[PDB]
């Protein structure tokens, strides 16, 4: 059965380059056109281009012709995307997808899981964690997980003892190129005298772990 | 190139509803339009191609119609597994081009946010930056307006927001807004206020603190 698996994604600096791979198994590789399709975070889909594994015939979306090269090694059942001179707008999940090119032009019947490419000039850095203190019958507290790179961080409360009413927000990319996120929880006002609240923050890319009492 | 215009951008519906999603092409694409369903963190799945042909395995509640420039995806009766993002894609010419998507979420009753404001910590102030946070908790619909005020001066350009996806238990959203000031600017002012506008509120709610209180 058709199986598509992308690899090669990750962090890259502006002006950098990357080669993505797509291993296509479980069917006759030389029988169908293969495609790259990219989707920026929050956004919809952009078709990069296509290649026929039999003879490496290509067709590109004009917008990608200068900087993107599609190739294939039919002996390895593998498709490639070489992406050059990268820029912030190239940040996206990149999918390989099998084309049906038969009714008119092409639609996509099988897709890979996608590989994320993130273009950034920031430097690896673990977060600083600051309390969001409950104000002097429901109260809110939280932690501010500020100035880290790359994503992700994880946040738990009271080592997982506290889960109800927790909201951990999507990270925001700041103008510095570092991320920030907040995690909050609503609790009984009565509890603030008696119950301890600690956020447990992990940032694996920097091997940073922080517990903050609120 | 063909530009695909998809509407609505967002729709809140209930299980059992008939859902109608439209795609308009900038010029004719004959009968060749495909539809995909996408769930968060997953790849798109093909539902329909050539306007109306279901991919084998796609449930019969999904249907497609249209030709030329005007097309529709219909879900005859919405099921729980159907809440998701849908995209159209023309396949009449190259380059291949997509609509910008329709996000289908769960309808519930209007709920006003509970609003909370948090001052910067003393520890952060030592770094030379002040972050002021405003929380809008468990509200519906998603649309809401946060205005920061510093000593009653309306702030612009120095805040960022993010929003959770619909809560799995109560179908509400939460939102945090963060106002970022230098320590010097922070210490030049007394009253910090977060003013919230929302459908559930008959007039804007303001939460405030005084620096040092």
């Amino acid at each position: 059965e058709v199986q598509l698996v992308e690899s090669g994604g990750g962090l890259v600096q502006p002006g950098g380059s990357l080669r993505l791979s797509c291993a296509a198994s479980g069917y006759s590789f030389t029988g169908h056109w293969m495609n790259w399709v990219r989707q920026a975070p929050g956004k919809g889909l952009e078709w990069v281009g296509m290649i026929h594994p039999s003879d490496s015939e290509t067709r590109y979306n004009q917008k990608f012709k200068d900087r993107f090269t599609i190739s294939v090694d039919k002996s390895k059942n593998t498709l490639y995307l070489q992406m050059n001179s990268l820029r912030a707008e190239d940040t996206a999940v990149y999918y390989c997808a099998r084309g049906i090119y038969f009714y008119g032009t092409t639609y996509f019947d099988y897709w890979g899981q996608g590989t994320l490419v993130t273009v950034s000039s920031a430097s690896t850095k673990g977060p600083s964690v600051f309390p969001l203190a409950p104000s002097s019958g429901t109260a809110a507290l939280g932690c501010l997980v500020k100035d880290y790179f790359p994503e992700p961080v994880t946040v738990s409360w009271n080592s997982g003892a506290l889960t109800s009413g927790v909201h951990t927000f999507p990270a925001v990319l700041q103008s510095s190129g570092l991320y920030s996120l907040s995690s909050v929880v609503t609790v009984p006002s009565s509890s603030l005298g008696t119950q301890t609240y600690i956020c447990n923050v992990n940032h694996k890319p920097s091997n940073t772990k922080v517990d903050k009492k609120v | 190139d063909i530009q695909m215009t998809q509407s609505p951008s967002s729709l809140s519906a209930s299980v059992g509803d008939r859902v109608t999603i439209t795609c308009r092409a900038s010029k004719t694409i004959s009968k060749y339009l495909a539809w995909y369903q996408q769930k968060p963190g997953k790849a798109p799945k093909l539902l329909i191609y050539s306007g109306s042909t279901l991919q084998s395995g796609v449930p019969s509640r999904f249907s497609g119609s249209g030709s030329g420039t005007d097309f529709t995806l219909t879900i005859s009766s919405l099921q729980p597994e159907d809440f998701a993002t849908y995209y159209c894609q023309q396949h009449n010419e190259y380059p291949l081009t997509f609509g910008q998507g329709t996000k289908v979420e769960i309808k519930r009753t209007v709920a006003a946010p509970s609003v909370f404001i948090f001052p910067p910590s003393d520890e952060q102030l030592k770094s030379g930056t002040a972050s002021v946070v405003c929380l809008l908790n468990n509200f519906y619909p998603r649309e809401a307006k946060v205005q920061w005020k510093v000593d009653n001066a309306l702030q612009s350009g120095n805040s960022q927001e993010s929003v959770t996806e619909q809560d799995s238990k109560d179908s509400t959203y939460s939102l945090s807004s963060t106002l970022t000031l230098s320590k010097a600017d922070y210490e030049k002012h007394k009253v910090y206020a977060c003013e919230v506008t929302h459908q559930g509120l008959s007039s804007p709610v303001t939460k405030s603190f005084n620096r040092g209180e």
